[PDB]
RNA sequence: UUGUUAGGACCUAAACUCAAUAACGAAAGUAAUUCUAGUCAUUUAUAAUACACGACAGCUAAGACCCAAACUGGGAUUAGAUACCCCACUAUGCUUAGCCAUAAACCUAAAUAAUUAAUUAACAAAACUAUUUGCCAGAGAACUACUAGCCAUAGCUUAAAACUCAAAGGAC
């Protein structure tokens, strides 16, 4: 339920001090604020680490993590997959929801009027 | 002149006004079970109204009520009690995902 | 000749009176892919989406139940000085209706 | 028939046991996590210290110090010591929000110590003491 | 032309034909590859065919309402109709 | 030449001036036809205002006195298993057929609400129509 | 501290799902607002500053839950357009 | 010094969540709990040279002191840094009396009774009638000079002129 906006601006009607003060009029405008873009996380961290761990022990000879290493180029090789099917596919679909263009676009087509027609 | 024309009345129709979950009834410091149903298991903290789902009125008695009873030695205030954590669930909260 | 005050009292929508959870036949006039066009003797349709069951049944002229909800949904947001309207009524499609 | 995160009250009786010790006898691991030093302090239950860290006496200085990596390190640590004194599993009462605060238990983990509970412990006044003054930039 | 009003009396005139054949085929009720290695004609070529300037919006709308006819069940009428708009590619 | 002000006065009104003025000296072919047919009101300019601090429509709620039968009907029975058709003009639903007899006991004098929603209920049951007093 | 230990803000691990425990922990830190106390809890703001913000946030969840309504209002009406060609 | 304390003492200071609430009070202001005392009828508007109040800071005497903190000292930054950042610490914020009477004390909108059509300078929080009081009459000089009153003595209220300019100002 949506706060209540009854008795909180400084009005005419209004007996009482403001509650609200807002820095523009609360009107809907027709359009949605573009989202700010997101980043992903490190990928392979662990494996990454476990490798580097070896070395440690061995003066930096590949010959003692030979298998670590084979761990890090795997788990590598699947997420390098990954990013690539997931762009291609999963960033095109946008099934989810509807972007920032779309959604504006579509409230345009039942805009809110503040003004009489 | 027209016997069809329509009659002033008030709406037959008119739907029933939604009443709180503890509409007309007795909100009490010493219930601590009836208290308990609208703090935070992990907190102690208060819901608001947003949650609880009460009115402005029975928001406000039981806020009353928790704090009489938590400065009367009757209830925690850090947590709720282990026991009250199996009661009905009257609240829109899920802190598991 | 029958008045228009008559002709009101005594329509199908005078006596339906409030159309929430009210039970109404539709048909089908337009299909577009799985979106079945309802008209229930409103102002304006429904739409729906075809049922898993049965779907090569819903074809148009098709007439179905439905369980109406609104007329027209309509809503004043913020800021509006009028509601707004999508041109469209809410209904659930419940089936087929048996010819019989 | 399912677990259950509220932990076990005490005073009643539980059949949740953690090498044949209940849940008020399993020591508490102190992590005071600010956003400078990490400390670690690891306690019996009857409060007696058994092993002690901090991204300080590890060897971290100044911005080093409230880093990430370096509540890891702290973490491992104090395992180290606690496992040496006989200590298996560890109750996690986590104070401060700071950059170290999963780190350092992160760094238990990986020290071969078993967290069973997290608990929170983080300060906070009910109306108290005047912070300091906003720091302007 | 009762859509001189319009502006584009020949481009309005001719998708309110194809919008009446699709409504026909709708209410009314195969392979939809009777012509291949053909193209879609080109917004230079359809412009001289309405003897008519059209826009680039103009010509994504016909495109589609001529697909439209095609995923439709197709009488030879309107096999031979989009056929004038399906231009022989010369691979 | 012309009045292009869709503001001040009315085609008719603006057209009468721009003659009267000199400027257009051939009759339009629709202007006879108004000036003997003319509308109701006459079609000038008004800027929409809002209603201020007490003024309220003039709109009446159309409620006959079946609803007050109908609402007691769908309190009790909830609306009749049997579709509504409002495509039939001459459809009679269940709960139409209800208020009919739920009258006729009332022309007869019965004047207890509750008597003529038992007795009205039992004639429906003689007639066979299937009512649920469905509370849930 | 003159409560019971443990009872409070615990959370137990399940089947070795630390990081599990970590982030149920946090997130109820973070829904019952202890997250946000904390954090202003740091420096001291000011009884003018702290009515600017609340009157600006209330604002805020006033316009955002009242968008995300139109946005829902219209939600259907975003579907495959029956009149193309029209 | 630090961390922990289901150890002891203290009762200084301030009142999380509730509060997405919008109540009370003339305004200033007021939201931890409990109890006691307590707001209420003048038709309404309209008051000073009278009476009573009035955030914060400040003054006087005696206390309090957890924390915060003008000033001051030390560290850093910079060409310099009497600053912005770091540390320490005082006046002071608290209590008991008295004083001072100032705020962007502004919701920049006096109070009261209407009206919503016969009604867009712009912007802001739509327009507008009647009643009564107060106040305003280009900008700067000027929250100044002089006068009188005041527990006020580097103070408050009251408040000009010479002289200068042809603009200043508001909204876009
Ligand atoms: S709605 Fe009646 S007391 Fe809450
Ligand atoms: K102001
Ligand atoms: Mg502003
Ligand atoms: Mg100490
Ligand atoms: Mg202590
Ligand atoms: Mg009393
Ligand atoms: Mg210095
Ligand atoms: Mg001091
Ligand atoms: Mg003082
Ligand atoms: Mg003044
Ligand atoms: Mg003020
Ligand atoms: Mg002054
Ligand atoms: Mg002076
Ligand atoms: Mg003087």
């Amino acid at each position: 339920a949506t706060p209540s906006l009854r008795g909180r601006l400084a009005r005419f009607a209004n007996p009482g001090k403001p509650i609200l003060k807002p820095n523009k009029p609360l009107i809907l405008a027709n359009r949605v604020g573009n989202r700010r873009r997101e980043k992903g996380e490190a990928t392979c961290i662990t494996e990454m680490s476990m490798m580097m761990a070896c070395w440690k022990q061995n003066e930096f000879r590949d010959e003692a993590c030979r298998k670590e290493i084979q761990d890090f180029f795997d788990c590598s090789s699947r997420a390098q997959e990954a990013r690539k099917m997931r762009s291609i596919q999963e960033s095109l679909g946008q099934s989810e929801s509807l972007s920032p263009h779309k959604m504006t676009k579509l409230l345009q087509r039942f805009p809110n009027k503040s003004h009489l027609i | 002149s027209n016997e069809d024309l329509p009659v002033p009345m008030e709406n037959p129709y008119k739907e029933p006004l939604k009443k709180c979950v503890l509409c007309e009834k007795r909100v009490d410091y010493k219930n601590v079970q009836l208290l308990s149903q609208f703090i935070s298991p992990f907190t102690g903290c208060i819901y608001g109204r947003h949650i609880t789902g009460l009115c402005g009125k029975k928001q406000r008695e039981i806020t009353k009520a928790i704090k009489r009873a938590q400065k009367m030695g009757f209830m925690p205030v850090t947590y709720k009690d282990p026991a009250y954590l199996k009661d009905p669930r009257v609240c829109n909260i899920r802190y598991r995902e | 000749v029958e008045s228009f005050a008559s002709m009101l009292r005594h329509s199908p929508l005078t006596q339906l009176g409030p159309a929430k959870d009210k039970l109404v036949i539709g048909r089908i006039f337009h299909i577009v892919e799985d979106d079945l066009y309802i008209d229930f003797g409103g102002k304006f349709h429904c739409v729906c989406k075809r049922p898993d069951v049965d779907g090569e049944k819903y074809q148009r002229g098709t007439r179905v139940r439905l369980r109406l909800l609104d007329l027209e949904l309509t809503s004043r947001f913020l800021g509006g000085t009028t509601d707004t309207t999508i041109l469209e009524a809410d209904a659930v499609l419940l089936g087929l209706q048996e010819i019989r | 028939s399912r677990f259950s995160l509220y932990p076990p009250v005490p005073g009643q009786e539980s059949s949740l046991q953690w090498a044949g010790m209940k849940f008020e006898d399993v020591p508490i691991a102190h992590i005071k996590a600010t956003y400078n030093n990490t400390q670690i302090q690891v306690v019996s239950a009857t409060n007696a210290s058994l092993a002690r860290a901090s991204c300080g006496t590890e060897g971290f200085r100044n911005a080093k110090k409230g880093t990430g990596i370096a509540a890891q390190t702290a973490g491992i640590a104090a395992a180290a010591k606690a496992t040496g004194k006989g200590v298996t599993h560890i109750r996690v009462v986590v104070k401060g929000m700071g950059p170290g605060r999963w780190s350092a238990i992160k760094g238990l983990t990986m020290g071969g110590l078993e967290v069973i509970s997290i608990t929170d412990n983080t300060p906070v006044p009910h109306x108290g003491c005047r912070p300091r003054k906003a720091r302007r930039l | 032309h009762f859509l001189f009003y319009t502006g584009k009396q020949s481009y309005y005139s001719l998708m309110h034909d194809v919008y009446g054949k699709v409504m026909q085929l709708e209410k009314h009720r195969a392979e939809s590859r009777d012509l291949i290695g053909s193209r879609w004609l080109i917004k230079e070529e359809l412009e001289e065919m309405l003897v008519e300037k059209l826009s680039d919006e103009d010509y994504a709308q016909f495109i589609r309402l001529l697909e439209k006819l095609l995923t439709l069940p197709c009488g030879p009428a309107e096999e031979e109709f989009v056929q004038r708009f399906r231009r022989s590619v010369t691979i | 030449a012309g009045s292009r002000l869709e503001t001040v006065g009315s085609v008719f009104s603006r057209t009468r001036d721009l003659m009267r003025a000199g400027v257009l000296k051939e009759k339009p072919l629709w202007y006879d036809i108004y000036k003997a047919f003319p509308p109701l009101r006459e079609p000038v300019f008004r800027r929409p205002r809002l209603r201020y601090g007490k003024a309220k429509a003039d709109i009446q709620d159309i409620f006959y006195q079946e609803d007050q039968i109908r609402a007691k009907f769908f309190a009790t029975y909830g609306s009749g298993q049997k579709a509504f058709d409002l495509f039939n003009p001459n459809f009679k639903s269940t709960c139409q057929r209800f208020v009919e007899k739920y009258t006729e006991l009332q022309n007869l004098g019965e004047t207890d609400e509750e008597k003529l929603f038992v007795e009205t209920g039992k004639a429906l049951l003689a007639e066979g129509i299937i009512l649920r007093r469905v509370r849930e | 501290a003159k409560h019971l230990k443990f009872i409070a803000r615990t959370v137990m691990v399940q089947e070795g799902n630390v990081e599990g425990a970590y982030r149920t922990l946090n997130r109820i830190l973070t829904t019952d607002g202890l997250t946000e106390v904390i954090s202003r809890r740091r420096y001291y703001e000011k009884p003018c500053r702290r009515r600017q913000r609340e009157s600006y946030e209330t604002c805020r969840r006033i316009y955002n839950m009242e968008m995300a309504r139109k946005i829902n209002f219209l939600m259907r009406k975003n579907r495959a357009d029956p009149w193309l060609g029209c």
